[PDB]
């Protein structure tokens, strides 16, 4: 467990050494993507029961 | 010694990130989104009830095509339907009783299962006489399967209990590139769009990132007080879910790597069965252990609504690609389809 | 003669499952299943209606409150035909929508029976007896409320005609006919509904039967695996993924009702079964369908009997004792007779000899037999529906009173007849003219006789709507064949001898009579009747048989998956054996 550890030590190098990211510029894109990604989402915006296989469904006689 | 003296490195690590990450903890989702308005009561009702199977589901798989799809279950037996009409495609006997998980080739040609075999078995579809049949067993893990997920029609990823993850060139039929670091079971994990980063989670309290062509840990995510039963990545690929038996969903995004939102409620004491986003990703659905399922707004972590149709833990789910519908298998044997 | 009347007492005992929440689950699927029953008897219902607005309308004097209740009637069944169409219409209030029907047929019927003109004791009978029928068997109604119904409306039709028709001379034979007819049809329509009624009980139960221990021996089989797997190694958390962390109705009704919802009824239809042939697509389904027997064929055959001895009582009644009848009924009575005892000895096989148990087992085991007995009892009922009719007069009356009268026909009116009427009146049965032959003056219970003949159809409930259809069709163009081409010269005879003694001859200084036929020619009339019969006589076998069918189309469905599960079962423990 002694080059182990070496491995955790020099891993952590890595992690630590990384560039992060203000949380409000990564949640103001997340938002964004989904505004640009809402409209096109049916379960927010449902289409016609034609177009949908699980609604399109009608008979008389 | 110098274990004492890298353990408090390690902790003066831990406190430099935990400095770094209050100092980027300028604010929070849910403060942001206190002003966001509510997403509603979301009331989708089952629309097709999938049933054929005898016992427990365990998996499930779409098509690319968003009309068929593959499920496992207890029953010794994979099923492949064709969701708009719920026809059976293909009916397919098992090797053995435990099968943990099921996958599709995104090409459709190939399909993948496994469990504690501790062999992924690869069937053909469309043999060129014409029929189906077992065209590769995927083994060398020495643990159970947990998930797996295909590179392309020569490469895949899998998940085992052994402490290893591993990337299999499926001609050669032996491990491509190894993904170890989890101290405990792997569960799941989640590609991306890209195809070419990964998640893991396991056991050991920590949820780490892995670059597909590198094969190294980037990030590490904790928080939870157990072990992650399951994981999913957010659709954009800047971020992802996790879900643990500490009775907490949470998000974390890359760039920001932490987390922004917990999902949990007082009167819920069940345990969650398994997760899944809309088409935009404002409604969250999880499965729960009191054979509920609940709806949040994602957004907002409200619990919109409530799929409540199963009589035992709601084993698993997945929406369709296309966003049309969602299917969800449960220990009933009964698959049901929502919108 | 006593137990039997305790055990027909017995019959009358609603059978009733004892759970109310398996009562309300069956009722779900029994109600799934008929909703489209139930809007074909509206629609049915409409074209009775239509046919009976055209009869009135076809001869005035149009009374108004006569066509604003037919209006209102079909408004009324048309907008609850509308509102059971419509997806949101609950299904404990089908019920409630069948007695409204029965309300809006009582009304039809009320306004039928009161209005109609010409009076006689004949009209309206074939609508009565086709509502009465459809109730019976297009109404999905209780037992009791089915009874009430078609006695209410057979008291109702028998009061209005007494009292609107109390002078006639000849009204006791109208009227015991009628008796005899609605208690027939209030009979037949009982031994019609308490069959399918109980049939449907029974393949019910027998599928909570089946589906109890497929259930069941899968609840063995849990106990089993899960013991096994857990004594087999913190149950891990791989273990407790498999599943283990260690009233069985509610969750058989649960789990059933899931599968009913994903079971829908018209795609397995659309997708295993020919649209049109409804034989099954796989040709050994149909091997298996066909390898599934009736039991009940000798009490539709006992019943059959009996409405022929009420078939035998009304021409006895009617038409006048002929030793050619008597002689022709006593030998379709021992033919009969001798098919019933052929029938019965399969119910009654240990008190019969060898031989006679081995034909009574050939046939019930035969379905072709049944079948070929039904067909040929119908043959012989039909025939003994109009043979005695060749023994009816057949001189030309008209051209007798334009030698008498020297007038011509396209000029007789009722009252040219009426100042003959000391030489040609209803009431002689002497041949007139010169004719060796009696009148037959009521052939329309001919087509009663034929309605309750096509009626016996209706009990025949296995023969093939294609078959029955043939057989049907059959009895409809020889015996419409047979009114309009050897009877027209009779039913224009009696359609002016009953215009005659529609009128109430008094006190008239001057031949000006109210005129008008006021009825449509019965000639053409029953052609129209009988096809609407057939009608709705080949929309219940419809529906019958696409019943009966699907129930064993989920029968099959429900073996065949647990024959499935009794080979995974049998192959997982002979693996725990291995
Ligand atoms: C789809 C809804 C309706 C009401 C369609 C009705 C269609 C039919 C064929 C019923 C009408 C039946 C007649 C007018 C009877 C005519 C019979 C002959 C012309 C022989």
């Amino acid at each position: 467990s002694i080059a182990q550890a070496r491995k955790l030590v020099e891993q952590l190098k890595m992690e630590a050494n990384i560039d992060r990211i203000k949380v409000s510029k990564a949640a103001a894109d997340l938002m964004a993507y989904c505004e640009a990604h809402a409209k096109e989402d049916p379960l927010l915006t449902p289409v016609p029961a034609s177009e949908n296989p699980f609604r399109e469904k009608k008979f008389f006689c | 010694s110098e274990l004492d003296q890298l353990r408090q490195e390690a902790e003066q690590l831990k406190n430099q990130i935990r400095d770094a990450r209050k100092a980027c903890a300028d604010a929070t989702l849910s403060q942001i989104t206190n002003n966001i308005d509510p997403v509603g009561r979301i009331q989708m009702r089952t629309r097709r009830t999938l049933r054929g199977h005898l016992a427990k589901i365990y998996a499930m798989h779409w098509g690319t095509d968003s009309r068929l799809l593959v499920s496992a279950s207890q029953d010794g037996k994979l099923i492949i339907w064709d969701s708009y009409t719920t026809n059976k495609v293909h009916a397919i006997p098992l090797r053995s009783s435990w099968v943990m998980t099921c996958a599709y080739a995104p090409s459709g040609n190939y399909v993948a299962c496994g469990g504690l075999d501790n062999i992924c078995s690869i069937y053909n579809l469309k043999t060129r006489e014409g029929n189906v049949r077992v065209s590769r067993e995927l083994a060398g893990h020495t643990g159970y399967l947990s998930c797996c997920r295909f590179l392309d029609d020569n490469q895949i990823v899998t998940s085992s209990g052994d402490t290893t993850c591993a990337l299999w060139d499926i001609e050669t039929g032996q491990q491509t590139t190894t993904f170890t670091g989890h101290t405990g079971d792997v569960m799941s994990l989640s590609l991306a769009p890209d195809t070419r980063l990964f998640v893991s989670g396991a056991c050991d309290a920590s949820a780490k990132l892995w670059d597909v062509r590198e094969g190294m840990c980037r990030q590490t995510f904790t928080g939870h007080e157990s072990d992650i039963n399951a994981i999913c990545f957010f659709p954009n690929g800047n971020a992802f879910a996790t879900g643990s038996d500490d009775a907490t969903c949470r998000l974390f995004d890359l760039r920001a790597d932490q987390e922004l939102m917990t999902y949990s409620h007082d009167n819920i004491i069940c345990g969650i069965t398994s997760v899944s986003f809309s088409k935009s990703g404002r409604l969250l659905l999880a499965g729960y252990d009191d054979f509920n399922c609940n709806v949040w707004d994602a957004l907002k972590a409200d619990r919109a609504g409530v799929l409540a149709g199963h009589d035992n833990r709601v084993s698993c789910l997945g929406v369709t690609d296309d966003g049309m519908a969602v299917a969800t298998g449960s220990w009933d044997s009964f698959l049901k389809i929502w919108n | 003669l006593g137990a039997c009347c305790l055990a027909l007492l017995q019959i009358f005992r609603s059978k009733k499952f004892p759970s109310d929440k398996l009562e309300r689950l069956y009722q779900r699927y029994f109600f799934r299943l008929n909703q489209s029953s139930l809007t074909m008897l509206m629609a049915v219902l409409v074209l009775v209606c239509l046919v009976m607005l055209a009869f009135h309308a076809a001869r005035p004097p149009l009374q108004l409150p006569y066509l604003a209740v037919l209006a209102a009637a079909v408004g009324v069944i048309l907008i609850m035909a509308v509102l059971c169409n419509r997806a949101a219409f609950h299904q404990d209030h089908m019920g409630l929508a069948c007695y409204a029907l029965i309300a809006v047929v009582l009304a039809v019927q009320v306004v039928g029976l009161l209005l109609p003109q010409p009076r006689s004791a004949s009209e309206g009978i074939w609508w009565t007896v086709f509502f009465i029928y459809t109730i019976y068997t297009l109404l999905p109604v209780r037992m009791r409320a089915a009874v009430l119904s078609g006695v209410l409306l057979s008291a109702l039709h028998l009061a209005i005609a007494l009292r609107t028709n109390a002078q006639d001379q000849f009204l006791l034979k109208q009227l015991v006919s009628n008796v005899l007819i609605f208690s027939c049809t209030n009979i037949v329509g009982v031994c019609t509904h308490y069959p399918a009624e109980v049939s449907q009980r029974q393949a019910f139960q027998e599928t909570r039967e089946c589906i109890q221990a497929r259930l069941h021996s899968q609840r063995e089989n849990q106990q089993q695996e899960r013991l096994l797997l857990s004594v087999l190694p913190q149950v891990s958390k791989e273990m407790k993924r498999m599943g283990f962390e260690d009233n069985p109705e509610d969750e058989v009704d649960e789990f059933l009702g899931r599968a009913i919802d994903a079971r829908s009824i018209d795609r397995l239809r659309s997708e295993h079964v020919r649209k049109f042939l409804l034989t099954f697509r796989e040709p050994d389904l149909e091997k298996k369908y066909s390898k599934q027997v009736d039991d009940r064929f000798g009490a539709y055959v006992a019943c059959a009997s009996l409405v022929f001895l009420f078939i035998c009582f009304v021409q006895i009644t009617i038409v006048p004792h002929s030793i050619f009848m008597l002689s022709f009924y006593l030998t379709c009575s021992l033919l009969l007779t001798l098919v019933v005892f052929v029938s019965v000895i399969y119910s009654c096989v240990k008190l019969f000899p060898s031989p006679l148990q081995t034909l009574s087992r050939k046939i019930v085991r035969s379905k072709m037999n049944s079948t070929l007995v039904g067909v040929f009892t119908i043959t012989l009922v039909f025939l003994a529906a109009f043979v005695n009719m060749f023994t009816c007069n057949s001189r030309d009356l008209l051209g007798c009173l334009a030698q008498e009268h020297n007038i011509s026909a396209s000029q007789v009116n009722a009252c040219h007849v009426a100042e003959s009427a000391v030489n040609y009146s209803l009431g002689d049965e002497q041949g007139f003219c010169g004719s060796p032959w009696p009148n037959c003056n009521f052939p329309e219970y001919f087509t009663y006789s034929v309605l309750l003949s096509l009626l016996a159809c209706s009990v025949f409930l296995q023969i093939s709507c294609i078959g029955k259809l043939v057989l049907m069709l059959a009895i409809e163009l020889i015996y419409v064949l047979i009114v309009e081409v050897p009877g027209v010269t009779l039913f224009d005879n009696a359609d002016l001898l009953v215009t005659a003694n529609a009128i109430d001859f008094f006190n008239n200084g001057t031949s000006q009579c109210p005129e008008h036929a006021t009825k449509v020619a019965l000639k053409v009339v029953t052609p129209i009747i009988i096809s609407v019969f057939v009608l709705a006589l080949y929309l219940h076998a419809q529906q019958v048989e696409s019943t009966a069918r699907l129930d064993f189309l989920w029968k099959l469905q429900a073996t065949e998956e647990k024959e499935e599960m009794e080979e995974l079962q049998a192959y997982n423990r002979r693996l725990l054996h291995n």
